[PDB]
RNA sequence: AGGACCGAACCGACUAAUGUUGAAAAAUUAGCGGAUGACUUGUGGCUGGGGGUGAAAGGCCAAUCAAACCGGGAGAUAGCU
RNA sequence: GCUCGCCGGAAGACCAAGGGUUCCUGUCCAACGUUAAUCGGGGCAGGGUGAGUCGACCCCUAAGGCGAGGCCGAAAGGCG
RNA sequence: ACACAGGUGGUCAGGUAGAGAAUACCAAGGCGCUUGAGAGAACUCGGGUGAAGGAACUAGGCAAAAUGGUGCCGUAACUUCGGGAGAAGGCACGCUGAUAUGUAGGUGAGGUCCCUCGCGGAUGGAGCUGAAAUCAGUCGAAGAUACCAGCUGGCUGCAACU
RNA sequence: AAUUCCUUGUCGGGUAAGUUCCGACCUGCACGAAUGGCGUAAUGAUGGCCAGGCUGUCUCCACCCGAGACUCAGUGAAAU
RNA sequence: GCUCAACGGAUAAAAGGUACUCCGGGGAUAACAGGCUGAUACCGCCCAAGAGUUCAUAUCGACGGCGGUGUUUGGCACCUCGAUGUCGGCUCAUCACAUCCUGGGGCUGAAGUAGGUCCCAAGGGUAUGGCUGUUCGCCAUUUAAAGUGGUACGCGAGCUGGGUUUAGAACGUCGUGAGACAGUUCGGUCCCUAUCUGCCGUGGGCGCUGGAGAACUGAGGGGGGCUGCUCCUAGUACGAGAGGACCGGAGUGGACGCAUCACUGGUGUUCGGGUUGUCAUGCCAAUGGCACUGCCCGGUAGCUAAAUGCGGAAGAGAUAAGUGCUGAAAGCAUCUAAGCACGAAACUUGCCCCGAGAUGAGUUCUCCCUGACCCUUUAAGGGUCCUGAAGGAACGUUGAAGACGACGACGUUGAUAGGCCGGGUGUGUAAGCGCAGCGAUGCGUUGAGCUAACCGGUACUAAUGAACCGUGAGGCUUAACCU
């Protein structure tokens, strides 16, 4: 009761073809600024959909 | 299972949740904005809420209250003083929440949680 | 909620604390016994005023439940004890001449209204 | 007074469960039990291969044992593989 | 820094065997701690082990080992 | 073999409660981990809850739950007269008052006393400490309130008991 | 019967029934006095048979708590 | 001259035992299972001494004969001894039909009800209690039945492990004895990191071709299928009577299966209150943490069965056995040949759910887009710029939707999740103040105080412009219409 014989390396490439990680392309901006960030979070700058939340 | 059970069950014992939690609740009143994971900042509004609803009343009988699990020596004299113009009178609604990304170096998701009123 | 191998005291008079039954009847596969309906019972202790042997096998049906009488609006009427009376296996009806329960409107559903209703209880 | 009734420290194997490519060369969790004795124990000794030790299972003798382990005769012998 | 939690006949304190530079400040982050590592019993240096009286030795010696003169044995070895 | 749920010698064990080294909050003292984040389904492991029924389950009450403290009562057969026996079967328990406004148990000044002088000796009972128990009345679901803490009876092969 | 096929002998008791249990019996294919005989209590890490309490063993499970099953990141196997 | 006679003779000199062992070889060789055969086994048919008060053949059969079966008890020694778990116990399948029950009805020593016997049929069904290692057996009560067989007399990479079949013990017997035993009991392990075929939920592609969106077809598959009790017809048929039925006409049950939480119970470690030990806010009160959720006493929302509601349909099509019409081969006759008609719990629909990968890739409606340039040179292929509709994706708040994915609600054109407000259910009259009572404790202010899920109210907190993917009327033809 064990594997006998190797399985194909296009049945590899197969199940290995259900990838969902994405090249996150566009980046969204802020609205007073080109900064970039994820669709629902802050910038590593303190700007935020055009409301400012972290002061320097 | 958890058919009308909407309390999050986290990660470990319910008795290292409510320590960190109460602990917590001293943490944000002292800095007023407190970084940690989502699951955490969305947990620590649970009862904490109801806590800032009871610091509202400047009377001696809930004077009594607000006592058993967050306790500081420097919150004594704002407790039935501030607490109330501050948050509590606005009637819920007394803090806020955001996401701020991912950890360092790992995919946690990580937030803050701050009051919804500045000191002037 | 009475079945087989279940120990009970008897509404029939003269009749022990204690009478087993051996088999709740219905001819298909059953769990529990039911108000109203029959039940196999072996005689445990037989007292010398009454009118049965000890080891002996006989019919009889329920006539109190914990569980109580409770079908036509679900309001319960209820008893703190379990008890069947017995019956003749060929000539029909109970077999004594008083009965100890409150002898309800289902056993007034069967063909024994005559000697059961010396003392109605509800 | 006690090869005495229960019982800490101390000891310890009987049931049950978990563990079983483990934390594990035999433990863990719960209970029942041994506790002035024909007992237990700290420290150092003494008993060896057909010999030891055993209120005695051919059990135990450093995981091994109807005869331990290592090194030699030994590359012994195999009408067989 | 403030705050919380658990153990509290231990998840504490002291002594010993057995191990062996482990102590401390001063830094370093390749490898190690099956990670992060800025920490470290890790790397690599530098500093540290002050005794008449403490544990050992002293002096006697149990079990046991050795053993003269002497004995047993080719002998290894052994008795007393 | 490991920074391994393991193995391992000697000395120590306060407060409150409690008979106590059981057992908890604690004391002095210590640690918060040499993977972290989260989640949560069939199922896997232990613990918690248990209605009405109950040993029917099973080879077996195994396992599990109930009993559980000790002052006063009350106790069979058999027996090597010891035992069986905590047989079996019962009462009481907080708090306060009234029993003994605190009894039993332990301890005890001066004086009387005997001398030798003297850290006197010895006789005694003012004082100190202090169980376990009882009864009434009121309160609770519940007072041996938690941890801690005995299942009971009968027939019988065989084996002295430790 | 720690000794006995057919045997659950054969009878009695317990039981709705009972190859089990308790008690007798003799016709032991083959017990027997130190290779001992027979009996008695507390007692037994002893075995068989019943009664009661209590109870999730079971009717029949139903829902919880602490830890795994899942998932993502870090470090990433073995038998075959 | 050696019965050395084991005789063609292994040495002035050699016997037994191993289940305490143990070594090399093996299905060459047995056992538990696979094959072959079917005497044995159970059954039928040809046939009939007889039984069946008559009568051989309703029913049953001595004798002789010929088969049906694979299938047992045996025979047999092929493939298996570098290792197919055996009996019983639990838990659970699949196929036969030689039918126990359920539907059909024939023959009869069948008036009727029944009994005896026969065969069309495997769609549904086919207990429970005690004794034993236990099948095998026995006993008590239930039943529409308490059917038989194949599948290693089905389910150990299944659960159990008492017997048989481990080391040790203990009894009876045989032997000179080690041993041996158609003599027997006490204690005695049950392993598994799931690869591949399979099964059961669920993502993601390719496809119908210009792209999207909303929904529905039915070639085909699955599910479903029996039955207990009672009453009317009716005391009808048959029959003095005794006794007592088909035919169709309803109601009510169980195992079993499904659904909801409304009742009734249960649970309900986000909650109300009492309490023993103790710590903590100086201390006291009040109050909280721990001691198994300390001990609990309880419980909303929820879930659940032990609660309640319901369930295996009516109908249509077509058959087998079987009953027939009309009729020729056989001028009669005949269910068959031509030609017509009926019939079973079976068979197929209907029912209920799936279902176009039905590649045999179904079908309607709606939405959207009317741009140019270059190269080889070409009805083929490649490149460049311009800037893009319909729609999706992203992101929340989170769910009655989940292990990951997939999917719902909606996102200020805001009640999606929470807090807050008014109240419910559920707890139980507290605190603070005083009073009665040495006091425990009780009393008034007080139906106090307390709140989560349920009900209603409320923007108080939170919920990006929209980037990105997607572009420009989309190849050929048969036939008709519009232009």
């Amino acid at each position: 009761a064990v594997q006998q014989n190797k399985p194909t390396r296009s049945k590899r490439g197969m199940r290995r073809s259900h990838d969902a990680l994405t090249a996150v392309t566009s980046l969204s901006v802020d609205k007073t600024s080109g900064e970039k960030h994820l669709r629902h979070h802050i910038t590593a700058d303190g700007y935020y959909r055009g409301r400012k939340v972290i002061a320097k | 299972m958890r058919h009308r059970k909407s309390g999050r069950q986290l990660n470990r014992n319910s008795s290292h949740r409510q320590a960190m939690f109460r602990n917590m609740a001293g943490s944000l009143v002292r800095h007023e904005i407190i970084k940690t994971t989502l699951p955490k900042a969305k947990e620590l509004r649970r009862v904490v809420e109801p806590l800032i609803t009871l610091a509202k009343t400047d009377s001696v009988a809930n004077r009594r209250l607000a006592f058993a699990r967050t306790r500081d020596n420097e919150i004594v004299a704002k407790l039935f003083n501030e607490l109330g113009p501050r948050f509590a009178s606005r009637a819920g609604g007394y803090t806020r929440i955001l996401k701020c990304g991912f950890r360092a170096g790992d995919n946690a998701p990580m937030a803050y949680i701050e009051l919804v009123d500045r000191s002037e | 909620m009475i079945q087989e191998q279940t120990m009970l005291n008897v509404a029939d008079n003269s009749g022990a604390r204690r009478v087993m039954c051996i088999k709740v009847l219905g001819g298909s596969h059953r769990r529990y016994a039911g108000v109203g309906d029959i039940i196999k019972i072996t005689i445990k202790e037989a007292i010398p005023r009454g009118k049965v042997k000890k080891g002996d096998v006989l019919k009889a049906v329920v006539v109190r439940t914990k569980k109580g009488v409770r079908r036509p609006d679900g309001s319960v009427i209820r008893f703190d004890g379990n008890a069947c009376v017995l019956l003749n296996n060929n000539s029909e009806q109970p077999i004594g001449t008083r009965i100890f329960g409150p002898v309800t409107r289902e056993l007034r559903s069967e063909k024994f209204m005559k000697i059961i209703s010396l003392a109605p209880e509800v």
